[PDB]
């Protein structure tokens, strides 16, 4: 996945 | 008397920096320790890095590994852009490494070239010699990370690794014939943190991987706690993506490692007061009055720097951690102390250009604030934001208890008590239920220190302490040197429940709580004999669900000149006239207050769920500031918003910024074209009501409704009579642009709805009703209610955008007046130039409703509605009916 900014 | 240098050896073991005024002899002494602990750092480094590659690279899917103590911890790779990859312990007399990715399974590819100086990072481990062999075979126990992989990584790297074959971590007899332990985020043990540090105090060495990429790992967070060492920020490398390149050189790398934690060019700055006279000041911006510069070249740098200072500072205030109650902690203490003795030696105002050295070192101390201690000492100077009351508020010898409304999931909420400048408070979460807690100090935004304007560095840069973590059932002392309103922070909080707090050693400032529906004569008279006392600088009033953190000089500045000194009927005012008011136009589900009976008389012809706590709850707490300085101009808005002048229960900027705070994208025209227009309901209204109710005609000229009627009439000459009213009306996209005309829409349909009733009081309920709508289109089930809303053709629930390129706002607004006047309003719709969807307007035609022909409503006030003229559009443009 990835981080929210 | 002592002497300034016992002063400091005796401050230094407590923490009372009370007599301590000599911050050069303390600067004196950091310096002493800071090249202490960088030449032991350069020795240790140069023997790890000897001059083999310093190449790492982590990846993306990696964290980063942070040092705390700097007389404990280093970095070991820090990147190009200066994230720290991997960090070295020392704490409790140990040794210990923290890698942000399993550097062990990528020696053989990815990280080939890190090999050679992670061999001698191990030698340092296991020997306490980087130049050292391990002895063959030697024994490694592997947790909470694959142990084949693990091995075969030191393996890669040219060791001779055999398995402990047992778990270090938690059997103290593997540890005491172990030569290493590593680990990762797979472990299992109770008190991880704990058995960390103990092994590491009793000898066993550790090397940390993290195993997680860029997640965090609450089980990585607490081994890192054991090593002295801290997690990376949320997201970690994910977006950064530093690394240490091949260009790297061992010096460069060695000076970094040196230096990182502390900034040993500004304890040479401090040591030798030589403060930068030449900033160039002329690039600094005004906007509203408030002065920044950020472009001045330079400046942001050294903020920068600063702000490393204080995190650093502030990750033990966060963590209820005394410093002065840890061991080895000699240059933090050095840092908090230096920072208590310029307090005693600042004078206000400075300015940033005739005064750069007391600006500059008071800039630095400002941001170093030690708030978790048994003793400390006040500033001496308070400035703009207090005197003499502060500093001699009288404290409560013994242990009070406060009973507390959490009345959100998520807030802070004002304790009703003052920290005292420089007098040990102590404080203790009970009854918590499943709320998370913490303490703070102060509500003041970082803006209304207006350091940048001239000559206005007149108070400390952080008002506001950081949040001070509380653990349920355990007291925590605190001294401020400052002093401050007590705010409890909380989380994860069940709406309505309740803690207990008990404190000891606070100042009691002027508090007036009232609640909806009880007796308060008894608390407003305790409240007005407070402010008789005079005793105090700052005071807190909790209404509802409003809290304002005021200065009392400026309120009671309001209660004189506005209300003849009668605070009862300032009090009054500030509920019914300002908050009451508002929260009544929109709605809400006020306790023990029914909705008037037009109100519910449509809502029941309707069939409208017009007082369900779960559609209507009132909102949270809203905050205000009362101060000498606003975030932003002379006022900001927010939660809390600031204001300066004072606080007017009648004032047009009062009900303003509450206004932004009930602001919803479905009733807004063209999305944030209508950002300072929507909101105006509510001063408009309560000015229409103070001229009815009170006699007192304020701000008669804010509609323009003569400026608006010439727009229009311009606009719908064009061959796009809407297209044509547009451009000149809501094309605009300045920010305060044509505010008074496009006003005058948001008020047609009060006069319009008067109208409608037959009844020149009721005509604010269109917005109340409107309110009401829109909150059961934008939270009740979809299927089972879109009938009854007017919206039975969308098979879905409409948008909620803000954006001016939408006609969200625009469709809902003309769907709930229709469905409310049930009359089809798209002629008055066009007539200003508001383009709605063909979903929207296919809806209105379904209701099958007599159109309204295009009207509008001229009048030349804009409280007084006796005077309002009615003109037919539909054929054409009338003149204007005045005189
Ligand atoms: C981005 O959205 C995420 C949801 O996919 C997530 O809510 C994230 O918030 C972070 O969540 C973390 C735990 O997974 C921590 O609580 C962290 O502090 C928190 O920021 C969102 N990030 C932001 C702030 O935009
Ligand atoms: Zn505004």
């Amino acid at each position: 996945e990835a981080p929210s900014a | 008397m002592a002497t300034q240098e016992e002063i400091l050896d005796a401050a230094l073991v407590s923490g009372d920096s009370s007599q301590l005024t000599d911050s050069h002899l303390v600067a004196l002494r950091l310096q002493q320790q800071v090249e202490r602990i960088r030449q032991t750092r350069t020795q240790l480094l140069d023997g790890l890095y000897q001059n083999l590659s310093q190449a790492y690279d982590p990846g993306a899917a990696s964290m980063w590994v942070l040092p705390a103590n700097p007389d404990n911890t280093l970095p070991f790779l820090i990147g190009d852009k200066g994230r720290v990859l991997a960090s070295l312990s020392l704490e409790a007399g140990g040794r210990g490494l923290a890698y942000g990715t399993n550097v062990l399974t990528q020696l053989s590819g990815t990280n080939a070239a890190h090999a050679p100086l992670l061999k001698r990072a191990v030698q340092w481990l296991v020997n306490g010699d980087p130049g050292a062999a391990t002895a063959k075979d030697f024994k490694v126990s592997v947790v909470g990370v694959d142990k084949t992989a693990a091995l075969n990584g030191l393996k890669s790297a040219g060791l001779q690794p055999a398995d402990a074959a047992c778990n270090a971590l938690t059997d103290a007899s593997c540890a005491s014939t172990s030569k290493l332990l590593v680990l990762g985020n797979g472990a299992s043990a109770a008190s991880l943190s704990a058995t960390v540090r103990a092994r590491l105090q009793a000898g066993l060495p550790i090397l940390f991987v993290h195993t997680n990429g860029w997640n965090q790992s609450s089980t990585g967070q607490q081994i890192l706690a054991g090593l002295g060492l801290q997690e990376g920020p949320y997201g970690g490398n994910y977006w950064d993506k530093d690394r240490v390149p091949s260009s790297r050189t061992r010096t460069r790398s060695v000076e970094l490692g040196g230096a990182y934690g502390q900034d040993p060019a500004l304890v040479q700055q401090i040591v030798d007061g030589s403060w930068r006279t030449d900033y160039d000041w002329s690039k600094c911006t005004s906007y509203v009055g408030r002065t920044t510069c950020d472009d001045v070249p330079g400046l942001s740098d050294f903020s920068k720097r600063v702000d490393v200072l204080k995190g650093a500072l502030d990750a033990y205030n966060q963590k209820a951690q005394n410093l002065f109650a840890l061991p080895g902690t000699t240059s933090l203490r050095l840092w908090l102390l230096w920072a208590d003795a310029v307090r005693q030696n600042i004078r206000y105002p400075m300015d940033k250009a005739a005064d750069t050295a007391r600006f500059q070192e008071t800039f630095v101390a400002d941001a170093i604030v030690g708030y978790v201690r048994e003793a400390g000492a006040a500033q001496k100077e308070l400035g703009s934001y207090a005197g003499q009351r502060q500093q001699s508020m009288p404290v409560s010898g013994s242990e009070e208890t406060l009973t507390l409304t959490l009345p959100s999931a998520q807030g802070f909420t004002a304790i009703g008590r003052m920290a005292a400048p420089g007098k040990r408070l102590s404080i203790r979460i009970e009854d918590a239920g499943q709320a998370s807690l913490a303490v703070g100090l102060n509500t003041q935004r970082i803006g209304s220190t207006r350091l940048w304007n001239t000559r206005q560095y007149d108070r400390p840069r952080f008002l506001k302490s950081p949040d001070i973590k509380l653990q349920a059932n355990q007291s925590v002392a605190l001294v401020s040197p400052y002093g401050g309103l007590l705010q409890l922070v909380y989380s994860g909080a069940t709406p309505g429940q309740t803690v207990t707090v008990k404190v000891t050693g606070a100042a009691s400032q002027p508090f007036l709580d009232i609640q909806p529906g009880e007796d308060s004569s008894q608390a407003i008279a305790d409240f007005i004999q407070a402010l008789d006392a005079d005793k105090a600088d700052w005071l807190e009033i909790r209404s509802g669900s409003v809290e304002v953190h005021a200065k009392v000089e400026k309120v009671r500045g309001s209660i004189d000149k506005d209300y003849g000194g009668d605070v009862q009927r300032f009090i009054r005012e500030l509920n019914e006239v300002f908050i009451d008011d508002a929260y009544t136009l929109a709605g809400f589900a006020i306790p023990n207050q029914a909705k008037t009976p037009a109100i519910q008389q449509e809502c029941a012809a309707r069939g409208w769920d017009c007082d369900s706590e779960t559609l209507h709850k009132l909102p949270g707490t809203q905050h205000i500031n009362v101060d000498q300085y606003a975030q932003c101009g002379g006022g900001c808005s927010g939660n809390p918003y600031d204001q300066t002048w004072g606080l007017n229960p009648r004032g047009w900027g009062e009900s303003h910024q509450l206004g932004h705070n009930l602001q919803v994208n479905r009733l807004k025209v063209y999305g944030g074209r209508s950002g300072e227009i929507s909101n105006q309901i509510f001063p408009l209204h309560k000015d229409w009501r103070v001229l009815r109710e009170f006699g007192q005609n304020l701000d008669d000229t804010r509609v323009n409704y003569r400026n608006a009627y010439n727009l229009i009439v311009a606009g719908r000459a064009e061959a796009d009579p809407l297209a044509g009213v547009y451009k000149r009306l809501w094309e605009d996209p300045g920010t305060y642009a044509l505010n008074g005309e496009r006003m005058a829409f948001y008020t047609q349909w009060v006069h319009y709805w008067a109208d409608l009733k037959n009844d020149p009081l009721q005509g604010w309920d269109i917005w109340t009703l409107l309110y009401l709508h829109q909150r059961q289109v934008d939270k009740s089930d979809w299927d089972a209610n879109k009938a009854a809303l007017g919206y039975g053709t969308y098979a879905q629930r409409p948008g909620n955008s803000g954006d001016a390129s939408s006609t969200d706002g625009n469709d809902n607004l003309l769907l709930g007046l229709s469905w409310l006047t049930q009359r089809d309003q798209r002629p008055t719709f066009a007539l200003w130039g508001i383009r709605t969807s063909a979903a929207a307007q296919a809806q209105v035609a379904a209701y099958g409703f007599a159109e309204q022909p295009a009207f509008f409503y001229a009048n030349n006030r804009t409280n007084e509605y006796s005077t309002v003229k009615l003109l037919d559009m539909s054929q054409g443009s009338p003149a204007w009916p005045f005189p």
